[PDB]
C-alpha cells in the first residue's frame, strides 16, 4: 500500500554530483528511516545512508564526507547526492525505508525499483593492444590458448577478429570491464590445437571507431 | 566487508535449494533480488516470515552461519538473494548474493585460463594479469585473486557471466599491478568458485 519511485536512471559525467530522488506514496513520512542504498558487481549490494522526517541523518562511513540525503515531509520526496563520483559510483540505487527504533533484527521495505546510474568519462581515448602469448609448451593432442588484451579505451565498442576473419572457431571475444579511471578493455582468445603453433600465424586484428583507431598485432610463444 | 554466500545455488526441477550466509554476529535476514524488480525480504530473524511469503521459504542459524531454505524451489523463486545483518560500525552488512537457478542443462563447471603481464606491458610501466573464465553453467562464479597466498581485493575488475554460443557463460577478471609488484612476488592466483568447485591458476614473473 506504500510505494516508492525513484528517479529514472541516467548518465552522470565523472567528477560532477549524482542526484536521485525517491517520492513516497501512502502512509505517512514519520515513524520511518527513508533509505539509500546500491548494487553493483565491484561492491554487491550496500547502504548508503537514511533520514528520519527531523532532517537527521545517518551516512555509511565509507561515503561520509560526499553524500547528503534531504527529506520534504509536505511532497512526500526525499533526496541522496553523491558528490565527485567516479566509474566506481555506477551501480543500481535504490530507495527503501526501515521502521523507526533499533536496527539490530530490522529489515528494509517498500523498496523502489531501482534506477541504474551509469558514471562515464567524456574523452575518447584508443586501445593500447598487449599480446597475451601461449607457452610454446608440448600438449600430446592437445589445446594452447592465446590472445589480445585490448587495453584502456573509451568509448565503447571495440571490435576485434584474428588473421582478418579467416580465423573464426575457437575464437572468443569477451565483454569488457570498466576500470576506476573510467576506461574500458577486454580481451579476445583464440583455442588454437597446441601442435599449430610455430607453423600458424595468429595475428589479433582490433578496431575502436570511434578514435579511429585500428590494431594488428601478432600473438607469438613465449621467448 | 561482506558475508559470504555461493555464488550459485541450483536444483532440478522439484529439488529444495539451500543457500549459506557465513560471518553473521547477529540475526540475519534475506532479500530476494529479481532484475527491474523491487527487492523483498523472505526471512526475518533467522527464519520468520513475513506476510505474503510463501510457507516454502525457511531459514535457520547456527553459530555465525545463517541458511536459507526454498522447498520445491518454482520458477518465480529464481533470483539473487542476499542476506543481511547489523553492525556496530557500518550499521548495516551484506552477503555477496546467491543466484538461484532451476536447472535447464547439466551443471558445467569453469574453464579457467590465466596470463601473466606481457612483456610489452611491462616496458610500458603497467602490469595486467588477465583471467578468463569460460563453459559454465549456472552463470554465476565468484572469483578471487591472490598475492601468493594473500587475498588481493585492490585493482581487481570482474565481468558479470555473460551467455556464450554454447548456451553456457563466460567471464573475465583483471588484476592491475605495478611492475615493481609483479617482480616482487613469487606468484599471483586466480582461484574461481562455482557450485562445489573452485579452479585455481597460478603465474609467476620471469
Amino acid at each position: 500500500q506504500v510505494q516508492l519511485q525513484e528517479s529514472g536512471p541516467g548518465v552522470v559525467k565523472s567528477s560532477e554530483t549524482l542526484s536521485l530522488t525517491c517520492t513516497v506514496s501512502g502512509g505517512s513520512m514519520g515513524g520511518t528511516y527513508w533509505s539509500w542504498l546500491r548494487l553493483s558487481p565491484g561492491k554487491g549490494l550496500e547502504w548508503i545512508g537514511y533520514i528520519f522526517h527531523t532532517g537527521e541523518t545517518n551516512y555509511s562511513p565509507s561515503l561520509k564526507g560526499r553524500v547528503s540525503i534531504s527529506v520534504d515531509t509536505s511532497e512526500d520526496q526525499f533526496s541522496l547526492r553523491l558528490r565527485s563520483v567516479t566509474a566506481a559510483d555506477t551501480a543500481v540505487y535504490f530507495c527503501a525505508s526501515l521502521p523507526r527504533g533499533q536496527l539490530v533484527n530490522a529489515y528494509f521495505r517498500n523498496w523502489g525499483r531501482g534506477s541504474l546510474v551509469s558514471v562515464t568519462a567524456a574523452s575518447t581515448k584508443g586501445p593500447s593492444v598487449f599480446p597475451l602469448a601461449p607457452s610454446s609448451k608440448s600438449t600430446s593432442g592437445g589445446t594452447a590458448a592465446l590472445g589480445c588484451l585490448v587495453k584502456d579505451y573509451f568509448p565503447e565498442p571495440v571490435t576485434v577478429s584474428w588473421n582478418s576473419g579467416a580465423l573464426t572457431s575457437g575464437v572468443h571475444t569477451f565483454p569488457a570491464v570498466l576500470q576506476s579511471s573510467g576506461l574500458y578493455s577486454l580481451s579476445s582468445v583464440v583455442t588454437v590445437p597446441s601442435s599449430s603453433l610455430g607453423t600458424q600465424t595468429y595475428i589479433c586484428n582490433v578496431n575502436h571507431k570511434p578514435s579511429n583507431t585500428k590494431v594488428d598485432k601478432k600473438v607469438e610463444p613465449k621467448s | 566487508y561482506e558475508l559470504t554466500q555461493p555464488p550459485s545455488v541450483s536444483v532440478s526441477p522439484g529439488q529444495t535449494a539451500t543457500i549459506t550466509c557465513s560471518g553473521a554476529s547477529t540475526n540475519v535476514c534475506w532479500y530476494q533480488v529479481k532484475p527491474g524488480q523491487s527487492p523483498e525480504v523472505v526471512i526475518f530473524e533467522n527464519y520468520k516470515r513475513p506476510s505474503g511469503i510463501p510457507d516454502r521459504f525457511s531459514g535457520s542459524k547456527s553459530g555465525s552461519t545463517a541458511t536459507l531454505t526454498i522447498r520445491g524451489t518454482q520458477a518465480i523463486d529464481e533470483a539473487d538473494y542476499y542476506c543481511q545483518v547489523w553492525d556496530s560500525f557500518s550499521t548495516f552488512v551484506f552477503g555477496s548474493g546467491t543466484q538461484v537457478t532451476v536447472l535447464r542443462q547439466p551443471k558445467a563447471n569453469p574453464t579457467v585460463t590465466l596470463f601473466p603481464p606481457s612483456s610489452e606491458e611491462l616496458q610500458a610501466n603497467k602490469a595486467t594479469l588477465v583471467c578468463l573464465i569460460s563453459d559454465f553453467y549456472p552463470g554465476a562464479v565468484t572469483v578471487a585473486w591472490k598475492a601468493d597466498s594473500s587475498p588481493v581485493k585492490a585493482g581487481v575488475e570482474t565481468t558479470t557471466p555473460s551467455k556464450q554460443s554454447n548456451n553456457k557463460y563466460a567471464a573475465s577478471s583483471y588484476l592491475s599491478l605495478t611492475p615493481e609488484q609483479w617482480k616482487s612476488h613469487r606468484s599471483y592466483s586466480c582461484q574461481v568458485t562455482h557450485e562445489g568447485s573452485t579452479v585455481e591458476k597460478t603465474v609467476a614473473p620471469t
